[PDB]
RNA sequence: AUAGGAGGGUGCGGCCCGAAAGGAAUGAGCCUCCCCGAAGGAAACCGCGGCGACGCGGGAGUACGAGGGGAGGGGACCGG
RNA sequence: AGGGAAACCGACAUGCCCGCAGCCGGGCUUAUGCCCGGUGAGGGGCGGGGUGCGAAAGCGCCCGGAGUCACGGCCGCGAG
RNA sequence: CAGUUCGCUCCCGUGACCCCGGGCUAGGGGUGAAAGGCCAAUCGAGGCCGGAGAUAGCUGGUUCCCGCCGAAUCAUCCCGCAGGAUGGCCUCCCCGGAGGUAGGCGGUGGGGUAGAGCACUGAUUGGAGGUGCAGGGGGCGAAAGCCCCCGGCCUCCUGUCAAACUCCGAACCCACCGCCGCCGUAGAUGGGGGGAGUAGGGUGGCGGUGUAAGCCGUCCACCGAGAGGGGAACAACCCAGACCGGGGUUAAGGCCCCAAAGUGCCGGCUAAGUGUUACUCCAAAGGGUGUCCCGGGCCUUAGACAGGUCGAGGUCCGGGGCCCCGAAAAUGGACGGGGCUCAAGC
RNA sequence: CCGACACAGGUGCCCCUGGGUGAGAAGCCUAAGGCGUGUCGGGGGAAACCCGGCCGAGGGAACUCGGCAAACUGGCCCCG
RNA sequence: CACAGGUCCCAGCUAGCCCGAAAGGGUUUGUACUGGGGCCGACGCCUGCCCAGUGCCGGUAUGUGAAGCCCGGGUACAACCGGGUGAAGCACCGGUAAACGGCGGGGGUAACUAUAACCCUCUUAAGGUAGCGAAAUUCCUUGUCGGUUAAAUGCCGACCUGCAUGAAUGGCGUAACGAGGUCCCCGCUGUCCCCGGCCGGGGCCCGGCGAAACCUCUGCCUGGCGCGCAUGCCAGGGACC
RNA sequence: CUCAGGCGGGUCAGGAAUCCGCCGUAGAGUGCAAGGGCAAAAGCCGGCCUGACUGGACCCGUAACAGAGGCGGGUCCAGCCCCGAAAGGGUGGCCUAGCGAACCCCUGUGCCUCCCCGGUGGGGGCCAGGGAUGACAGAAAAGCUACCCUGGGGAUAACAGAGUCGUCUCGGGCGAGAGCCCAUAUCGACCCCGAGGCUUGCUACCUCGCUGUCGGCUCUUCCCAUCCUGGCCCUGCAGCAGGGGCCAAGGGUGGGGGUGUUCACCCAUUAAAGGGGAACGUGAGCUGGGUUUAGACCGUCGUGAGACAGGUCGGAUGCUAUCUACCGGGGGUGUUGGCCGCCUGAGGGGAAGGUGCCCCUAGUACGAGAGGAACAGGGUGCCGCGGCCUCUGGUCUACCGG
RNA sequence: GGUACGGCGGCCAUAGCGGGGGGGCCACACCCGGUCUCAUUUCGAACCCGGAAGUUAAGCCCCCCAGCGAUCCCGGUUGUACUGCCCUCCGAGAGGGGGCGGGAAGCCGGGGACGCCGCCGGCCA
């Protein structure tokens, strides 16, 4: 596993036409939504990057994993709803290198990523009132996996921000 | 790799038609008529393949200096040379 | 014989040479005084504004100013 | 005197239009000069003509006289 | 001493032994117990003179001064890729005689990039409804077929995409016309002729590619082919494009000393020598009751917090400025140097 | 004599050799014969260092790619 | 490399092989116990299979096969066209490996455990026999085991999994021989621990003869800029000749 | 005339044979890739035909602007025709690929021509079509060089420098967990952010009118990411020891076996037997074992010459120091007149010192036992440095003896 | 000049899809029958020929709507996203920023929209 730095920025175009793309690799990421999607929950933490950037789906599993274990020990399943928004659709390549160097360097896939924009969620759980600390450590700890700097949220049903007066009270 | 130009070398969007005006198009184009001297602009309509100057030309506007058959004589200026095309009168549209 | 840059460039100072071919006793360097003057251009002092550095009106487009002319003194250098 | 591979054939000493310089007439301007209208060598464009290809139309080349010789110079090609 | 010698050590030393005089074998030839060895200091084809001043797209050189104008390394073709040809760009001369268009305004047309979106094409998380739908799994029946789960296919909701997607769509660019501006009878646009050089470009912004450096194009601004004044020195960065002798004022930027110009002024911040860096050079993720501030909630001047008693503001959160930790390299030393703390830093 | 030389090479050591020791035309000394011209001299605890040579306590290849170099043995007689 | 020894090939003489433009010639004042041409290389024991390929030799019934000749057409004559005859050489057939060369590859077993070839299936011209083998041949490799040392990428012995050994481009062994490469033992020693003395010649000074290689001009440093490792540039440091 | 697909209904007949109805913007098809275009058609089904023809003109593209042989395409005039009632269309395929100079040759056709003239056979010329050059703007065409030679090239590789850090070395953020409970005594998954230039790679910026390679020996110096020595903190630290971390670069970090080796492995000691930079420090200091010429052998590959980043034996190391640099040794000037003697010490240099072991504390603290410290106090070895010749040893070309 | 009449057209969805109500002087249709003209790869179903027994059920004509599709205007998101020129502005980088000039797409709310226009003829007057 190359370092991220590497795919961390979007300098490049987009990437994504699997018709075109020869020997694209399947997803290593399968399980977007956990808990109960169908309860109600009266807030919920969405997490959002500050800055452009591509986000490896390693990082991603990562992160679901961390943040699924630690809400199913501390939340319960049937007490929360976590759900990743964002999917890996850019494919990334790397340089294949006797040996050639830089002679017909264009790269073959090696991995797949997920492009952000500026300020856009990337996931977010819901819960009530009594489980809004183990939601913001998960956030948090989500967070701690990303290659950018992360910043978390907290909206109502009606979708205004609440966070002040949420972490005041 | 070179690619040498053709008659429809990159005409995917140039050449392709609003999905709501597939087909035929009025009949005044067809019949529109021109005088010497007139300045006309150069649309290519892509479903008539007669008398369709070479799409690189497409959106110029010319002189006419005549009419041999059917299709008008148009005099352009491709840098500093005197170009003739012979184009069909459904390729083109009077200026104001 | 306490001083650093390819050995030169600009300006001048110290020492030295300086008959002819350059100027010059029909007057040299030098000293004093008077007139005009482009672009530019102060200050003393008075009045006022600003927390302050400071600025504004008068003085004043004055003193001065590249250069262009004139008069007096002295008597051998100036250019190189 | 050109056209054509060849046999071979064989053309405007100006019919017309536009028009610069020059010339002529008029207006303004102190003058220079500007404007309007004619005539306009050279210049441009039609019309007509010789020939080759064509059944023909039609196209290519050519047609209303400027060439030739010398001195000097630049350049291309071959010779070291 | 010597263009292969000297010393010590070593080997053969009656044999296929060593040496001398007279002869023969001559250059694609001789000779070779075969190393391509030897053939007069020369041998994978000797030497001398001649062809001959051979040829090269490869290396080097090319001699006085001033004046005017002043490039290019980009397209197509070549057994073409260190070389040529046709064009583009430069220069000199002439014909012709009234228009021309680098900039702008308005107008008549063209476009599908950025952005955005799911209406086609292809991707993409979960849920609800419909469809037995040729699927599978069980139970279930002699056999005709049922009951569920899952799967497939449609609609809707929910969460996401596209260089080789577009129901939309800029900035912007291009063609033409009228006008403003500028150039032109002291002759432009244009046409004819003579002579070239140029076929390695670089820096910088943008695009594709690459871990990056870099490679490949594009834009024509600067170096190339450019002085002077600055960035400490610098090709490219800033001012600025330059005949000669003088005077003055400004430009980049600078004013503690080096070093011309203020230890200049008002308000605030920093205590780390952080910094003293416009750019050619400059370290991050994660943290800090370190300080200076903004906004929003709860209690809230003997009703707050700390330890029913005191008796004035505490409690939390999200942010902004400077600074701190994270932070290890080899000759002795780099804010240009000295040094600088209500600065000579921000 | 040839090699550019009054060249430590090659041509020619091509032919010849008194005494002692000794197997010996070996090494060493010496007679005859020749030379002091294998041609720059003088000084010196006058060094370091280099070339050539002698010796080295205890250990005995631990050196090194490798006992390179050096060192041990050495002639003759008798057993084996 | 040569060598004595082994073996193969051509040749009965106006031969075989070779020089040359030819004339003539070398072998040759020779005659198969000879002349010429390859390969191996004393000596001892041996030298297995393959002629499909490429070479060489013999045959060549048959096909093709140039000129010349003959026949028909054509040309008032020719050029030209068609056919027949048709040598050598190829096609074809046979010998030849001490001629050039070659001598393979998958499954399962005999489970008195497991693992080996007796064994049955493609396959070629045939599938490497006797010997030797981690080799001057072994990539993995410093193979594994044993001996040598306190310690062994060495050396010797053995095993065989021979990447890619092998029988006259010879196989194995071998006394004597060797300034050939290689390992060990006794002895020896300044090779070393660890260097110290002494001698002669240079070096050094004095009197003489008297050059050459080389030389843009010059010539101190640290950190930097730079065509990317500066005596000469920038900022500093130091320095009498 | 309208397709693909779908729905509902039908004898065998079912998922799928043929048929009726409805929805159906093309979701089909159009010879072949893709793009574009096509619905009373350019698609499907039929009728009639050969315009896939002859003689010519102009224009666009390859090849923008901006030059072009050959080729492709478009707009037309005339002739002879085809379809249609007519309008109208037809110079191949709905548009964009499926292809080619000179010379020579073959064919069609109807003209000109061959040296004084005419006839015949034959030849030459003009126009049209065809045979191909795929390196496709058009040579006919296999290799080795290590015996190599020449002209050049930092326009271009190997060593070294430079840029970069993918890789390498070394850290950091979070904490699933493993640790009897306990994430942080210790290890720390999955992810994420870095530093160094000590491994390798990438680029081709300096250097091809030469900057001499690996290893070893000799010698000097520097960094800390510290192996030992000095001082500390945490512990799943009883003691003796261990594990992790902090300050600290004054000193030390050695001897041997195979191998050319660096490295790695092994042996006996030791407090420990650290990693690196200095042109992978150091060949005008050495050696020449490996690598990398010319000789030769083996194995494999090649018909062969020959080749192998495959082994193997042999295979040359030039110097009179010009400047500067360092080590020592001298002559001068200056230091406001000259000379002799004794002093001061601004600055520079040092490691002048470093480190083991033994006795005792003490069989004590600690500990169930086994085992087993420390402060203080004494002694001594080794490495390093500066001196000396009384003792011992070496030499002693003075000297004495055999 | 009137007509809930027709023919030929222009723009080619703000005009289409789907719904509700009304109408036939004339005219347009549905409809009746296949000898003749013409045709079925069978079928007078289409096309064609000859007509007016019946019907306004629908094609057609007139009025209306906003469920789908399309599209014009206004307000919010919003001068948001994006962008031309200059810069000694910040940022480690990615990138951002200041001045002057332009400026969306989508979504939400309220209106619009069930076409407009040209030539001629028929019938009545």
């Amino acid at each position: 596993l190359r370092p991220a730095k590497i795919d961390r920025y979007v300098d490049k175009p987009a990437y994504t036409r699997r018709e075109y793309i020869r020997g694209a690799p399947g997803p290593k990421i399968t399980i977007f939504d956990m808990g109960n999607p169908a309860g109600d929950f009266e807030f919920e933490v969405s997490l959002h990057t500050a800055e452009p950037v591509q986000i490896r789906q390693n990082a991603l599993e990562a992160a679901r994993q961390q943040v699924n274990r630690y809400l199913q020990k501390n939340v319960g399943r049937s007490n929360y709803h976590f759900k990743i928004r964002v999917y890996p659709f850019q494919v990334l390549r790397e340089n294949p290198m006797y040996g050639n160097g830089m002679r017909r360097p264009f790269g073959k896939p090696i991995g797949l990523a997920a492009r952000l924009k500026k300020d856009q969620k990337i996931l977010s759980i819901r819960v009530n009132r009594q489980h809004l600390k183990f939601a913001i450590e998960g956030a948090r700890r989500a967070a701690m996996k990303f290659p950018c700097k992360c910043y978390y949220r907290i909206y109502d049903k009606e979708g205004n921000d609440v966070t002040t007066k949420i972490l005041s009270q | 790799v070179q690619k040498a130009h053709s008659f429809r070398r990159k005409t995917r969007k140039k050449l392709s038609k609003h999905p709501r005006r597939r087909g035929l198009p009025p009949l005044t184009r067809f019949l529109q008529e021109f005088e010497v001297g007139q300045r006309v602009h150069i649309v290519i309509e892509p479903s008539y393949h007669k008398g369709m100057p070479d799409p690189r030309f497409h959106g110029r506007t010319g002189t006419v200096v005549g009419k041999r058959g059917e299709a008008y004589i148009v005099e352009i200026k491709d840098g500093s040379k005197v170009k003739t095309l012979f184009i069909h009168p459904v390729h083109l549209r009077p200026q104001k």
